[PDB]
């Protein structure tokens, strides 16, 4: 009903880029308030970047700043995040983010992998 | 009658100005001297020949509170010899006097009066824990500076200013007069912005004048010597023509002052009494319990500002504008807020707002400190980061309890003194304002010192303030409302 469907998971190597998606539906993605949290196997989960109702403010956490960019359409409902330079420590699972204009909790979503690899060439 | 917009806007009778104004030229000077002392013995300890700057902390620990004890005990003896108007000149006179002999006598003849530096050796004469007793009688004279500067705001503006006000103010006026007076304190605040300033331009002679401190201390000391001489000008007034205009104090209870109550009593006798009423312990513990609290609401609160801004433009620039807000906020509490919390709800509302508001936004403050990073995932998705939370409301705590001070927390207290007798509104509030306030601001040192020793970092003992605040807190909130009984009560006596 809520569903907030994930992509662009996948390997890429360091120093790399993904692009993720959240395709919305359920609500009035134009008044809901998006973001993107990440949960690595073993640790709780953080959030990665957020996006207010009009585009306009663009709150990340201080380890992804600069590196990752939160971006919103209302037109073509998706909470995109383009990440660059990706280090090792962004694998996770990527969750995205949904709050309505007046409640306190968040639709969560499925969770796409982002597994970030290491190999030299 | 009195109105039905005014009642709430302006409680304050046309013809009860001329007890008012006075008084509010009395705490403008009051707390104008308290900032010109306090910001020129902070910038004159920084400057003397040498290192006559690290002897700051042996006096803090080792003459300041014992000076408080021996002027308590001074003004406990002079309480039962002098009169009220005699108690008041002789204790103001003797600062005016040193601000005077200072400039003039004291601070140009340093390497003369401070130690012929034969108390060198005495240094390694008395054991290797005293150093700071040679160090203190070495810079002799920035010590007597510091002691009558920091006991300026401790004796005149709590003991001689509120024990005056107490003394000549009923409770259902006080109620309507006492929140108003911190207006003064911000007037004087403005007035003191523009006068250290201008000492602080003059100090520009480096070559033709060697000596930086000489004429703007001279400037700055003569100008707190006016700011007094006109403080006593005031007391005069409005003893003069102000207790005894019939209008206010009808007549046949002029003369039951004039010819009057006094402290009656001896100083083991009435330093027994006072620590065994239940009253004046529960006003020392609200003076503890404020002063502790409040430091600890500032300093946990000044560690995430430091963290949210780590470079000094910007936190001048908060801090720039937080200065400037809480004294518009405390202009509007204090003529709006203050007066109608106290007459329309009573007593201990009036003394419970800001412990519960700091106990409250506190709670909230904590709660976005300790649970930072379990709290990121949902402020996070509001636009703002849990810091910059804590830093907006531990700014409420720090802007309702700044601006609570004068208005609520100060007005309901020195109210608390009005239906004593005299050995308490007089002799136990020298111990509760001058002795018991210092364990305030000097207790919220100790706390953090002797947490930043058992924890080590500044960011690890956040979970043992929160314990600590929540039990002063707690002491606070009993002492208050276990106070509410006693002063209603003591409150009825009054009507025999």
């Amino acid at each position: 009903e809520v569903q907030l469907v994930e992509s662009g998971g996948g390997l890429v190597q360091a120093g790399g880029s993904l692009r993720l998606s959240c395709a919305a539906s359920g609500f009035t993605f134009s008044d809901t308030y998006m973001g993107w949290f990440r949960q690595a196997p073993g640790k709780e989960r953080e959030f990665v970047a957020t996006i207010d109702y009009s585009g306009g403010h663009t709150l990340y956490a201080d380890s992804v700043k600069g590196r990752f960019t939160i971006s919103r359409d209302n037109s073509k409902n998706t909470v995109y995040l383009q990440m660059n330079s990706l280090n090792p420590e962004d694998t996770a699972v990527y969750y995205c983010a949904a709050r309505k204009r007046y409640h306190y909790y968040s639709y969560w979503g499925q969770g796409t992998q982002v597994t970030v690899s290491s190999l030299e060439h | 009658p009195f109105g039905k917009l005014r009642s709430f806007l302006w409680p304050i009778h046309t013809h009860e100005l001329k007890k008012v104004l006075p008084m509010f030229l009395m705490f403008f000077c009051i707390t104008f001297n308290y900032t010109v002392l306090r910001d020129t013995k902070d910038t004159l300890i920084v400057g003397a020949p040498g290192s006559g700057a690290e002897a700051i902390p042996f006096i803090k620990f080792w003459l300041v509170v014992p000076c408080a004890i021996i002027f308590m005990l001074i003004y406990a003896k002079l309480s039962n010899i002098l009169s009220k108007q005699a108690l008041f000149y002789a204790v103001g006179t003797p600062f005016l006097i040193f601000f005077a002999l200072f400039p003039t006598v004291i601070y140009p003849l340093r390497d003369v009066l401070h130690p012929t530096e034969f108390a060198d050796r005495l240094q390694a004469i008395l054991p290797p824990g005293l150093l700071g007793l040679v160090a203190i009688l070495r810079n002799w004279t920035f010590a007597a500076f510091y002691v009558l500067a920091e006991l300026w705001g401790s004796v005149m503006l709590s003991l001689m200013f509120w024990g005056f006000a107490n003394e000549i103010t009923k409770i259902h006026e006080a109620k309507r007069f006492y929140a108003l007076f911190g207006i003064g304190a911000n007037i004087s605040l403005l007035a003191s912005g523009r006068a250290i300033v201008w000492a602080s331009k003059l100090r520009a002679s480096v070559s033709e004048g060697v000596d930086p401190w000489g004429i703007s201390l001279r400037l700055l000391m003569a100008m707190t010597i006016v700011s007094g001489l006109v403080l006593m000008a005031s007391y005069w007034w409005i003893n003069k023509n102000v207790l005894t205009d019939p209008r206010f104090y009808n007549p046949e209870e002029m003369q039951k002052g004039k010819k009057g109550a006094k402290p009656k009593m001896n100083m083991k006798d009435s330093f027994l009494y006072l620590a065994r009423s239940p009253y004046i312990l529960l006003l020392a513990l609200l003076v503890i319990a404020y002063g502790i609290c409040i430091n600890l609401i500032e300093v946990t609160w000044k560690s995430q500002l430091k963290l949210q801004y780590p470079n000094m433009n910007d936190y001048s620039e908060f801090m720039g504008n937080f200065s400037f807000w809480t004294g518009v906020v405390s202009v509007l509490i204090m003529l709006f807020v203050g007066g109608n919390v106290i007459r329309k709800f009573g007593w201990l509302t009036g003394a419970l707002v800001t412990p519960v508001m700091v106990l409250l936004t506190g709670i909230v403050f904590f709660a976005l400190v300790i649970f930072r990073n379990q709290a990121s995932g949902l402020v996070a998705m509001f636009g703002t980061t849990p810091l910059m939370l804590a830093v907006v409301v531990g700014a409420i705590q720090n802007i309702l309890s700044k601006s609570t001070k004068y208005a609520l927390f100060d007005s309901t207290k020195e109210m608390a003194y009005i239906p004593l007798d005299q050995e308490q509104k007089v002799k136990g509030k020298a111990a509760i304002d001058v002795v018991a306030a210092r364990f305030g601001k000097s207790g919220g040192a100790l706390i953090q010192q002797g947490l930043l020793v058992i924890c080590g970092s500044i960011g690890a003992m956040t979970p043992y303030l929160a314990v600590i605040l929540l039990f002063i807190i707690a002491i606070w909130l009993v002492s208050a409302t276990k106070l509410n009984k006693l002063f209603l009560a003591q409150s009825a006596l009054k009507e025999q």
